[PDB]
């Protein structure tokens, strides 16, 4: 019959000694089983406890893509000094922070921009000394240095464009699937989108002749996106699947008008966050304070792709008694720091794939931390 | 360019009669045709547009008509205050241009 | 209640720089086109530029050499600057407005005209 | 599961001309069929038009196929009668250059329908740029070919419908009536327009390029909490009243809130009479549209495709597959809740991303319904679906899975991005289907065996 086996439990970095114990990303423990191995009798299943305890110190990349359009200028206004004062606030929860910035409007072809060669030197009237239409633009990567930040996004220029929804999903895309080119490292990932308009998806593209599906690939020259003319709109499964691939945690800061719209966005967009952004800008600090605690303080489970006889399921024990099963089983919230909670994974097969030494992986979304699952079946 | 030429430069009539005043173009202008009224202390004033649609405050004695090159403004019942000055611009492609204009003077 | 008011130096000599000036109400510049229009002594109207409402200006082929308009939205002023001549001596200026972007219409509105003299 | 999948017909179109990307079928009485091919991307023989679109008439028969193309429009680009005479030099009104002529085609009777829904024009007052869009309607053989352009208009800027980009979609009634879906009108409302071709010829004056069709048909301007709705983005003609003119069926996949609906307006005047609303947000619920009766009931039912609807499989693994939704009509009306849904399998396959009847394909009795899934199969060049229609609605299970038989390329094959069934080309009593594969300008003809 059936059998379990585990290879690696290494125990939690609880670093209870104090400050002295600092760690790198990677000496950080959060998930306590690596690794295991199951045996399965067809039909029968097997289960095991997944232990997850929440660090106390993980560092924070922040990227900070936002609208350019005119009615934006107020808003870039303020966000000049967020190079400063976003620092010094992060500095109460992480001792290594760095921040970066991106900018987008619209793609630059026949619907969404006015074609005529004044408008596309200039789309907005003559006193608005606006720039030509862009698609996105990676202004500054991910850094430590606040004062560049601030320079450089006081240096930027206004734009407009056209139609009110605004093309940010390219832009969204681009900063998920460059990965070099903007830093990330294998920490807290936080993309903050912030617009004050509706977004542009996949099929938009049908009205200016753009059929060709967004691929995914990172396409940057100069730092600027050039295949805007070539590529549709991606679509939120798209984003979903890449964000989720990429552990990027999205925080929505948009203006009251548009937050039942980016409500249902982060219903479908997992592990995000939306709030309600005034309307220069002038509380986006609180705004990434408070997503960022509703973010951390939850943690949700992802598996890969299983065989076709293999079948899955979760239970979670959270704090204060509360459980869940099915769907909710895979999550737990108000985790604290320091805090632990367990889980209760459940495989099940009903077929032999051949007597392969099948294997497949869990993590929370999120982090770069798996725990490793061997498949082996009794036939 | 269209050129507009306004048929007849002065017209005399009495308080109660009819009158019609012709202005027409050098090439066809569809319906884009407006009228225009200017009394002497005032400013012009939109009578009608598109040859025919009256403009809101337009009395119902004021009539447009015509299509194509020729275009003409009849007022059914001449009451004292609309004699005066009566203009005929095109409206159907720029640069604006305007007929030489129509004087209305008591019989 | 849209109202067009003009106002311009009465008298001015051959050589200065002749400067008009169209206050509007009832609307903003960035909605609609402000016109310049002429009547010469005995003559019909003749149209000189226009101010687009998207703050550009074109000008009659005929006078865009001495033609220069400009406005100020915050002031709800609009400008017209031109070179001043004899020959063109008690010519009344006219300032209207139209639509050309979304429901086009003729001239809808007018000043009352303001007569320039040169001497 | 009948159709001659092992030999089917394949034209082939000049490489990078988007060949396939609408197709038509074409009989104008005395048995001549054809088949009619929209190339939005061809050049053509137009003085100083690049990439201007063409459309390309395939007759059938005759063992080999030659595809020659109809010269709906033999000028170039009209100049600004002004500019003539102005000492600035002669400027175009109006840009045919990558107008996508032919994005669009249609066919009743000896009259065929093409549009060029990024066609451009500049006003005659200001210079814009509005894409305003233009159709070319041939009559009677081509004995007389009039420009139809409703949204070249008085209300000439995005605000009014200067971005109308009419003919993005179109159909014909079975009197045939012209319904043209601009989805661009009002700040993207949308806007659908329709009239006849007697008002069309009756109205015709070419030089006014600005010139109201009288008795013209069209929805109502609406207020600004419904702008970004594109109304029109695709269009259908099916009965749903108590009458006997065909009722208007349009998507607006943007309206509510991202959340697609479909509208059913009333034939007779352009009035709603249903609503219909998708499930999902940005699931582009009515990206397309079709009506036939399904059930043998002898009441149209009306199909809506949402290509973008994303499902959870059982491990939990989110992906996207297209969704289709089935309402069928009753004596008492049409119920706001589909009967029926089917979901495709390939993720990002796009499955409801086309739809087409085809008639009763195997002559049982009940009309079928074939779905394309243009990025769908194991090499992602796309697949077409057949269902068969029954007593109890659409079935669930396709009868015929239809696959390019060529290799892959470094491109998309776009195979069943456009379809178009219900006629017979050989005399048969079996109805035929011509797939189009624009990816690799190829259109593929499929013929129904007995
Ligand atoms: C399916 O779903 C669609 C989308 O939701 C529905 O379509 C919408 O339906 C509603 C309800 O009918 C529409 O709102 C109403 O619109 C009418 C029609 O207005 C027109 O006619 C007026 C004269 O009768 C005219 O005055 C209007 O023009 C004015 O307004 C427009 C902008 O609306 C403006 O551009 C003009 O300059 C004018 O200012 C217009 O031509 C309207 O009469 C209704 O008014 C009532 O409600 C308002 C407040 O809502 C109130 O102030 C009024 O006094 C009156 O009580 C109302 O606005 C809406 O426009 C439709 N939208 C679209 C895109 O079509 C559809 O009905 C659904 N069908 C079914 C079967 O469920
Ligand atoms: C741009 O500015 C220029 C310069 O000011 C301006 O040119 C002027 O145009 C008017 C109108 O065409 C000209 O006035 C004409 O003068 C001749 C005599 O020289 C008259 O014969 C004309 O009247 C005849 O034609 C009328 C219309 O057909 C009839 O109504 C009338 O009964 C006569 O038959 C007319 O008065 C004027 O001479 C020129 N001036 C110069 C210097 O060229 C031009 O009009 C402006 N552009 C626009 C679009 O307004
Ligand atoms: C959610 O799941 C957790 C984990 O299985 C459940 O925890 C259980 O809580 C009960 C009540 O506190 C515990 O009962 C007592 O436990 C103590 C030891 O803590 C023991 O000495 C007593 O004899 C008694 O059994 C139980 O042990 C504990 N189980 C585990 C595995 O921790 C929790 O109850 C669940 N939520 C709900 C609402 O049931
Ligand atoms: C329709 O006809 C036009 C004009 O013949 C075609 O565009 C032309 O395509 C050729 C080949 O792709 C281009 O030549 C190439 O230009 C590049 C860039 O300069 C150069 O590196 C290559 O070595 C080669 O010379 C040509 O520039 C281009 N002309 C224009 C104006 O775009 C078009 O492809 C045709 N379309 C179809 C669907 O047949
Ligand atoms: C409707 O119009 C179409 C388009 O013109 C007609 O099809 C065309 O008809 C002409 C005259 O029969 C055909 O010309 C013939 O061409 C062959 C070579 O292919 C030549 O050997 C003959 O001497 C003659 O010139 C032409 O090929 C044909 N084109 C196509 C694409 O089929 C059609 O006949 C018209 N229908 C009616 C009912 O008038
Ligand atoms: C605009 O779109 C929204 C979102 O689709 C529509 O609201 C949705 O309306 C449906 C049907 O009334 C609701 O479904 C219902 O859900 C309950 C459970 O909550 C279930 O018991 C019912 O059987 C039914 O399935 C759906 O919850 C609701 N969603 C939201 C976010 O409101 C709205 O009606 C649409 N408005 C128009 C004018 O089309
Ligand atoms: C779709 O639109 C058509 C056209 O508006 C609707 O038909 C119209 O229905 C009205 C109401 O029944 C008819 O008016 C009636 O006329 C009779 C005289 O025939 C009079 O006695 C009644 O008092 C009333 O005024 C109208 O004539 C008729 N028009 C046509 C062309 O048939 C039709 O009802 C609409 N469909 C739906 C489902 O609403
Ligand atoms: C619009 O803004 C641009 C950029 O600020 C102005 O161009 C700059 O002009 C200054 C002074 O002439 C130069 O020092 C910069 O090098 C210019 N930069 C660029 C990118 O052009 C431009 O003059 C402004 N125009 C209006 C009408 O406001
Ligand atoms: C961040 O985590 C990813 C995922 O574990 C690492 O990806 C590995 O990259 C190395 C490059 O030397 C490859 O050899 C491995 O095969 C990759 N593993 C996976 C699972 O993709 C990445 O290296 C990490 N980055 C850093 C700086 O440690
Ligand atoms: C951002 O908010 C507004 C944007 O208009 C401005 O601040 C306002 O300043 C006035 C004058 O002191 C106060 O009465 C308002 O209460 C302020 N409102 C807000 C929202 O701050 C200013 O542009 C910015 N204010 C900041 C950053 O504090
Ligand atoms: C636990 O999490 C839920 C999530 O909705 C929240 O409402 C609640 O306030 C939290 N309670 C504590 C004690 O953290
Ligand atoms: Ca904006
Ligand atoms: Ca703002
Ligand atoms: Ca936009
Ligand atoms: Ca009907
Ligand atoms: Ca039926
Ligand atoms: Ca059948
Ligand atoms: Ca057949």
């Amino acid at each position: 019959r059936g059998s379990k086996d585990i290879k690696k439990n290494k125990n939690v970095t609880n670093r209870s000694k104090g400050t002295a114990e600092k760690l790198k990303p990677e000496d950080i423990t959060q998930i306590q089983p690596q690794q295991l191995v199951l045996r399965l009798r067809s039909g029968e299943p097997q289960t095991f406890t997944l232990k997850f305890k929440r660090a106390e110190d993980y560092p924070i990349d922040l990227y900070y893509l936002m609208d350019l359009s005119y009615s934006m200028k107020d808003d870039l206004e303020n966000v000049k000094s967020l190079g400063t004062d976003l620092m010094n606030e992060m500095r109460r929860i992480t001792s290594d922070f760095r921040i970066g910035f991106g900018s987008f409007v619209e793609k630059t072809v026949m619907p969404y921009i006015s074609t005529t060669p004044a408008k596309l030197r200039n789309p907005c009237t003559s006193e608005q000394n606006c720039t030509s239409p862009f698609s996105y633009k990676n202004v500054l990567s991910l850094t430590n240095k606040g004062e560049v930040f601030n320079e450089l996004v006081g240096k930027q220029r206004i734009s407009g464009n056209l139609d009110s929804p605004e093309g940010g999903f390219d832009a969204i895309m681009q900063v998920a699937v460059c990965g070099s080119l903007i830093g990330w490292r294998n920490v807290t990932r936080l993309l903050v989108f912030s617009t004050d308009a509706g977004f542009h998806f996949a099929g938009d593209g049908k009205l200016g002749g753009i059929v060709l599906p967004n691929d995914g690939q990172c396409h940057l020259e100069n730092n600027m996106y050039t295949m805007s003319h070539y590529y549709d709109y991606p679509s939120i499964a798209h984003l979903v699947q890449k964000l989720s691939e990429n552990n990027i945690q999205t925080i929505f800061a948009v203006t009251e008008e548009f937050q039942p719209v980016y409500k249902e966005l982060k219903n479908l967009i997992p592990k995000s966050a939306v709030g309600t952004l005034s309307a220069n800008s002038s509380n986006v600090i609180q705004l990434i304070i408070d997503a960022y605690n509703s973010l951390s303080s939850e943690v949700i489970l992802e598996n890969g792709k299983l065989s076709e006889g293999v079948t899955i399921s979760y239970k979670s024990y959270c704090k204060n008694g509360v459980n869940g099963t099915g769907e909710n089983g895979r999550k737990c919230s108000n985790i604290s720091i320091g805090d632990e909670v367990q889980f209760e994974i459940s495989i099940t097969s009903n077929k032999c794939p051949k007597k392969d030494s099948d294997s497949f992986k869990i993590r929370p979304l999120g982090f770069t931390e798996e725990v490793e699952v061997i498949l082996q079946y009794i036939c | 360019d269209v050129q507009m030429t306004q048929s007849p430069s002065n017209l005399a009539a009495s308080p109660g009669e009819s009158v019609s005043i012709n202005c027409k173009a050098s090439k066809r202008i569809s319906k884009y045709l407006a009228w225009y009224q200017q009394k002497p202390g005032k400013a012009n004033k939109l009578l009608i547009y598109s040859g025919s649609t009256l403009q809101s405050g337009t009395p119902s004695r004021f009539s447009g008509s015509g299509s194509g090159t020729d275009f003409t403004l009849t007022i059914r019942n001449l009451e004292p205050e609309d004699f005066g000055l009566y203009y005929c611009q095109q409206h159907k492609e720029y640069p604006p241009t305007f007929g030489a204009g129509t004087k209305l003077e008591l019989k | 209640d849209v109202q067009l008011m003009e106002s311009g130096p009465g008298l001015v000599q051959p050589s200065e720089t002749l400067s008009l000036t169209c206050t509007v109400s009832g609307f903003s510049l960035t909605s609609y086109n402000v016109h310049w229009v002429r009547q010469p002594p005995g003559k019909g109207l003749e149209w000189m530029g226009v101010m687009w409402s998207g703050g550009s200006t074109d000008y009659n082929s005929t006078l865009k050499s001495r033609l220069s308009i400009s406005r100020d939205t915050s002031q709800n002023q609009v400008f017209l600057k031109m070179n001043s001549l004899q020959s063109e001596d008690t010519t009344t200026y006219y300032c209207a407005r139209d639509r050309t972007m979304g429901m086009t219409t003729p001239f809808d509105y007018w000043g009352q005209g303001v007569m320039v003299t040169v001497s | 599961f009948n159709l001659d999948a092992e030999a089917p017909a394949v034209l082939s179109g000049p490489p990078g001309s988007f060949f396939g990307f609408s197709v038509e079928f074409y009989r104008p009485g005395t048995d001549g069929v054809s088949v009619l091919v929209g190339a939005p991307k061809a050049n053509t023989s137009q003085p100083g038009v690049l990439q201007g679109g063409a459309v390309y008439l395939c007759p059938w028969g005759a063992s080999p196929t030659q595809c020659t193309p109809i010269e709906f429009d033999s000028k170039g680009s009209r100049l600004l009668e002004s500019s003539l005479s102005s000492s600035e030099g002669e400027e175009p009104v109006e840009y045919k250059s990558l107008q996508w002529f032919g994005a669009t085609v249609r066919a009743h009777g000896s009259s065929i329908l093409a549009c060029a829904p990024l066609y451009s024009w500049r006003t005659e007052k200001e210079p814009l740029s509005d894409p305003v869009g233009t159709c070319y309607l041939s009559t009677d053989n081509f004995t007389r070919i009039l420009e139809y352009a409703p949204c070249r208009s008085d209300f000439s800027w995005a605000a009014g419908q200067g971005y109308c980009q009419g003919g993005f979609s179109a159909e014909f009634t079975k009197t045939g009536r012209v319904v043209l879906g601009g989805p661009g009108s009002y700040f993207w409302q949308g806007q659908i327009l329709s009239a006849t071709q007697e008002q069309i010829a009756e109205s015709y004056y070419p030089e006014y390029l600005i010139n109201l069709v009288q008795g013209q048909l069209q929805t109502r301007q609406a207020s600004s909490i419904y702008d970004d709705s594109y109304l029109g983005y695709s269009v259908a003609v099916g009965e749903f009243s108590g009458d006997d003119t065909e009722d208007f069926v349009a998507g607006v996949p943007k309206g509510n809130l991202t959340y697609g609906y479909v509208t059913i307006l009333n034939g007779s005047d352009i009035r709603s009479l249903y609503n219909f609303s998708g499930e999902q947000m940005a699931s582009y619920f009515g990206y397309a549209v079709a009506a036939t009766d399904v059930n043998g009931d002898g009441l149209d039912d009306l199909l809506v495709g949402a290509p973008l609807l994303m499902d959870r499989t059982p491990d939990g693994r989110p992906q996207e597959v297209g969704r289709v939704y089935v309402y069928l009509q009753h004596p008492a009306g049409i119920e706001p809740t589909p009967t029926l849904t089917l979901t495709g399998h390939d993720e990002f396959g796009r499955f409801g991303s086309s739809l087409t009847p085809l008639g009763d394909l195997d002559q049982d009795g009940y009309n079928d319904v074939a779905i394309g899934a243009p990025f769908g199969g194991e090499t992602q060049q796309g697949v077409v679906f057949v269902f068969p229609g029954g007593p109890g609605g659409l079935g669930s299970k396709p009868s015929q899975v239809l696959q390019p038989l060529w290799a892959a390329s470094h491109t998309p094959d776009f195979f069943g991005s456009a379809l178009r069934g219900g006629r017979d080309l050989d005399g048969n009593g079996y109805p035929d289907l011509i797939v189009g594969s624009f990816g690799v300008d190829k259109a593929v003809v499929y013929r129904g065996r007995p």
